[PDB]
């Protein structure tokens, strides 16, 4: 069976079904299409179903450079010893490198404009095309590559092709640790949640299991929560853009030709700055734009993706929010009134039960974004001790974390820990004036906001070799 | 795995030593609990009509989504203390970390 | 194949070479018989290879009553509504129940005596004929099972067949489990770590996984360190029984015969209680029996049953001595003299690393069962850690556990209290001594024994509706 | 598995609700520790001649015993404390527990 086309429950589609009274989708006959995630075993009765994870758990910015050989190495511009990832060879923007196309055989990015005829992009993982603020983000990691390798270069003459990619690649993936657990992950957790589970460093323990968890690939997904339902383009002066300042979001996904012929990454990565994130508020947890939306111009009806998160955690066979609670150490409610004091909220509380019956059965998502915020972070304490065990595991358990011992130099870890996303951002744009540290706090122009030039640069001179 | 390496393999083999495989791609997850299927090893609640959870109708995905996560969007609330790159650096990370594959 | 009779190493097969100037086998070119365990996944390139588990983890006698439903049928007596266990048809111990034949395919008992033609005994687990001391222990439970269910009969004249196989096989699975928890392991883990990793038990816990662990299948093998290189059977008078009173091992395995043609079990069982374990020691590890003659008479070679569980260990992909002892919170020696240190045997560790170059490639069962006693125990704190670990989850993450609210009235579990290994050789065989409490302590005659009058025998009132 | 029942199924199914596979029988062991092999996820360790575990040559299983397991019978050490019937439940209880079937 079609998956995409059928409503019938038949291996391997597990669509969902539409309750009465629905608000857009009035035929009960009718569903909303998924695909069961492939099956480590497929046919085994022996093992429990279990999922494939297609990347490199580690931080290593495998959304750039791939994580498989041939992908690696059709990513790579091998024209020449520069040690360079390949650029787009048919468009530019202001000058600047572009992502190559990819060649895909059904290509939803062609959907979203038929007369511009703009495919996806092909960057380190598939996804990169979904919306056009990832791409942008995509698009400036490989400018900073190159940008490395052109560096390094210059400083080692006699360093071949394959040497450049790796140094300048080596860097890029602590950069990317750097932003994430310096910069990104306190905001997330908050401080103590921060300290809880995140100790200070001491170094590589070949003991610590790096593997993501299923129950991660769930829980991280609070992001959802976060998003607003525009796409904000703003111009040099941080004031709204012409064209179409404000997209809806379900005009946006894998619209790559508005990066293409809309004025490239730019005016995105200004909105990404200078916009408020959306705030989790247990009234307030997800927009329509991707409740109602998601996919609408390329998928047969438009996609709920909350659902798609609580029924991909079914299909994930994961264990219920009280599960996850005992866990993680924290108390498990069992009544209407005890999950009204977890949550400080008895209405909220009272809507669970009514759809669940017990916390025990509550999904992992649902139940986690429910939760209060932990002061200073935008997770509960669920899922703070959910995503903050994960990172530990994957910094502790990287042979080749940023800091461990041997990795880099003393003198390259000082040079290091003097980068940011903000200067980043200063060295692969036409962008002047960014935000302030931290940059996942700011938001505000232009109070939130300095001159590049305030900014000092990446110092890579004890990369230099005799 | 080779006795000395200087930089990261690809697919992430041969960081762990002892255990080549862990954190390399196209590798099953690791589970923190038992996985809990409505047949106890493949299929997901919601599956069989009438077929309880733990005591408890399974709720459609859709309808929990319809009554808790549901709201106007004019009483949308602007973080004062957060960016959107605060949800885009979320978004790119998670791409660092995890793409489960599907059937096409 | 054919694992049984080639040395190429061709998959499933993982023969032992032999290295040169062997003791026992002269030719450079054969090897050791060696079957890797089946995949749980076969084929697959995407999860790392695991093993599995034909059995249930739980303590709940499976090995009396199967852990497949067509095995489980044809092992009751379906004749009539007593709710029975088959017996054998052919044959009785003085007068007393046997294990039914089991009607094999390639039968290896049939090997061990050519003449007597007695095939291996069906069981709830299909390692019942491996020695007739393991063998005598099976058709224990299976009279005392019957004497359950007979004895129930009469207290509840209208329960049917399915009812009073139910409620004996609930009575026998409560005996090994207390039994277990109460007179085996202590002795195993010593009273220290026997806290630590068995505390009081509280009741069942629905989130406790009650698995078994692939290391404790290997880990468990520490057993293997106290095996005798003899059977030895007694009479009545507890005097060595002719015609053969010390059977060498090498001579019992599959050996059925000896059970139905050379007195039954009594004589196996009263060999049991009246004669010492071998002890381990860090120079005295196991015996040749099992290491250089073991199944001698149903292969065209003898195993080494140390050197299986090594290669066992590798199949199963078990990480090292040094990974096991970090699990377990235990310090991990890097060095010889560190591991001198952790045994208290400098030669031992010398030797050790010599062969292994490393603590982290010493394997689990030879690691472990390396470490110097524990006080009052029988295992060192890496296999106490692992075995003690094991046997909580199966205790606390058992529904059915004898202790749990609901399984058993509070009366009964007041009579359950009372059974004894020794109460149940006396309830089911000709032996009218038998050893004090605690049985598995218990080893000479006739100081360490009683008369069979003196336990108490099971309490069934409280099973009457 | 049941709403209600009162006794183990013989396959050890259902003992546990959430999760009604774990400690039946013919399903996968659980693993305290992610496995080690030569190839990282199948091959053995001694599977491929030359091949060395964590920098170190791998020992024949078979001299392992013989120079380390091996002793002289007639040095055998009787266990004062303990009966021959201790080694006996301690196999009759294994045998409760597991048993990993090969081709
Ligand atoms: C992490 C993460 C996942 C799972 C990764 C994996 O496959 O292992 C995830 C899932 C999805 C899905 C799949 C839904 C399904 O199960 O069928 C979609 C369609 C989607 C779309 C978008 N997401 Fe998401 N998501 C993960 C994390 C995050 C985060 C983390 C902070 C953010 C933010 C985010 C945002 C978006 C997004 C924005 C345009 C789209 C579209 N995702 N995700
Ligand atoms: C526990 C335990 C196992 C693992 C059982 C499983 O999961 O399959 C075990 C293994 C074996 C094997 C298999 C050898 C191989 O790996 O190829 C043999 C041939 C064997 C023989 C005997 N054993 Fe043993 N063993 C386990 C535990 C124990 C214990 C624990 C207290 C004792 C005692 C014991 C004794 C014997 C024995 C005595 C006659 C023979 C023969 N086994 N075992
Ligand atoms: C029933 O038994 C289980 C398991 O023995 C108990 O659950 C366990 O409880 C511990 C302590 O809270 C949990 O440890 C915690 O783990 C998290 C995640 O790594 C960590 O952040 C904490 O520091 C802490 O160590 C453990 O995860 C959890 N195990 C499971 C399977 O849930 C449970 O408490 C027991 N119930 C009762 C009433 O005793
Ligand atoms: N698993 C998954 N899926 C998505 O879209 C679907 C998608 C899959 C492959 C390529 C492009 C698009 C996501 N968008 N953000 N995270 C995603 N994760
Ligand atoms: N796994 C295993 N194997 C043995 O022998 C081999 C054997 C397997 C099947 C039937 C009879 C004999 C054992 N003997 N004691 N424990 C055993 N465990
Ligand atoms: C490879 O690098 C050279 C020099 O920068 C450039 O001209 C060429 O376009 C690059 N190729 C690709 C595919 O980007
Ligand atoms: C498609 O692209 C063209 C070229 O930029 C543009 O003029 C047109 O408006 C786009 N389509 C839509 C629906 O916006
Ligand atoms: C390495 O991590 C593991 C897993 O938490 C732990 O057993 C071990 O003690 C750690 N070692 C050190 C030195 O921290
Ligand atoms: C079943 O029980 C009856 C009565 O005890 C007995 O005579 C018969 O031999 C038994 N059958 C088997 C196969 O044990
Ligand atoms: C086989 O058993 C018979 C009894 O039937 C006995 O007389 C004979 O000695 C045995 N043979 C051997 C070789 O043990
Ligand atoms: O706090 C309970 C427990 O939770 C988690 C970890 O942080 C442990 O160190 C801590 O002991
Ligand atoms: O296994 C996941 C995780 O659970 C929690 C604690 O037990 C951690 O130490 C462990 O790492
Ligand atoms: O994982 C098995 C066993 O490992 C250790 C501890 O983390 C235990 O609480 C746990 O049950
Ligand atoms: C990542 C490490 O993993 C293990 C835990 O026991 C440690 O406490 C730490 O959490
Ligand atoms: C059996 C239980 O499993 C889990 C642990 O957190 C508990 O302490 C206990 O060991
Ligand atoms: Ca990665
Ligand atoms: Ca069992
Ligand atoms: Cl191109
Ligand atoms: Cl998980
Ligand atoms: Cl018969
Ligand atoms: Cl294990």
């Amino acid at each position: 069976v079609n998956c995409e086309t059928s409503c019938v429950q038949q291996p391997p589609c597990f669509p969902l079904k539409i309750p009465p009274n629905d608000p857009r989708i009035k035929n009960q006959a009718d569903c909303i299409p998924f695909f069961r995630s492939c099956p480590a075993c497929p046919g085994s009765n022996i093992t429990i179903r279990n999922q494939i994870n297609a990347l490199t758990s580690f931080v290593d910015a495998s959304m750039v450079y791939g994580s498989e050989e041939p992908l690696a190495r059709n990513l790579r511009n091998m024209s020449n010893q520069l040690g360079l990832l390949a650029v787009n060879q048919r468009f530019q923007d202001n000058g600047r490198a572009l992502l190559p196309f990819d060649n895909l055989h059904d290509d939803p990015c062609l959907l979203t404009n038929r007369s511009a005829r703009i495919p996806c992009f092909l960057a380190g993982d598939t996804r990169s095309s979904e919306m056009p603020e990832l791409t942008s983000m995509h698009t400036l990691l490989l400018r900073e590559h190159n940008r490395l390798a052109t560096e390094l270069k210059s400083l080692n003459p006699r360093w071949d092709g394959e040497r450049l990619y790796q140094e300048a690649r080596k860097i890029v993936g602590a950069m990317v640790q750097i932003i994430t657990y310096r910069d990104y992950l306190p905001l997330v957790l908050g401080p103590t949640a921060m300290r809880k589970y995140l100790p200070t460093y001491r170094s590589y323990n070949d003991s610590v299991d790096p593997r993501i968890a299923n129950v991660f690939t769930n829980a991280f997904r609070y992001g959802h929560t976060l998003i607003q339902p525009f796409m904000f383009r703003l111009d040099n002066r941080y004031q709204p853009m012409e064209p179409n300042p404000r997209v809806p979001l379900s005009r946006v996904f894998f619209a790559s030709w508005r990066v293409v012929l809309e004025g490239g990454i730019d005016p995105i990565l200004r909105g990404l700055m200078a916009t408020p994130a959306k705030l989790n508020r247990q009234n307030q947890i997800a927009v329509d734009e991707i409740r109602e939306r998601l996919f609408e111009q390329v998928m047969r009806i438009g996609l709920d993706l909350p659902a798609l998160n609580m029924q991909r955690s079914r299909d994930h066979g994961l264990p219920g929010y009280n599960a996850w609670r005992r866990f993680c150490g924290l108390p498990q409610p069992e009544t209407v009134g005890q999950l009204g004091t977890v949550l400080r909220n008895l209405k909220l509380a009272r809507k669970l039960m009514e759809q669940y019956g017990t916390p025990n059965n509550i999904d992992i998502w649902m139940g986690g974004v429910s939760e209060p915020l932990k002061r200073k972070g935008r997770v509960g304490p669920l899922l703070a001790c959910i995503i903050g065990t994960q990172f530990r595991k994957l910094r502790d358990g990287d042979r080749f974390w940023w800091e461990n011992e041997g990795v880099f130099s003393m003198q390259q870890r000082q040079a290091l820990a003097q980068i940011s996303l903000p200067r980043i951002i200063c060295d692969n744009t036409g962008i002047t004036t960014v935000s302030k540290n931290n940059i996942f706090m700011s938001n505000s122009y232009p109070r939130d906001f300095v001159n590049c030039s305030t900014l000092p640069a990446l110092n890579l001179a004890s990369w230099r070799e005799a | 795995c080779p006795e000395q390496d200087k930089y990261r393999t690809i697919t992430g083999m041969c960081n762990n030593r002892r255990s080549p495989t862990l954190g390399a791609s196209n590798r099953a997850f690791v589970r923190w609990l038992p996985a809990e299927y409505e047949d106890g090893f493949s299929l997901p609640y919601g599956w069989t009509p009438g077929v309880k959870r733990n005591g408890f109708p399974v709720a459609l995905a859709r309808a929990v989504s319809n009554e808790i996560v549901r709201f106007p969007t004019d009483q949308l609330t602007p973080d004062q203390e957060r960016s959107l790159m605060f949800m885009q650096w979320g978004q790119l990370l998670d791409h660092d970390l995890d793409f489960t594959p599907e059937p096409a």
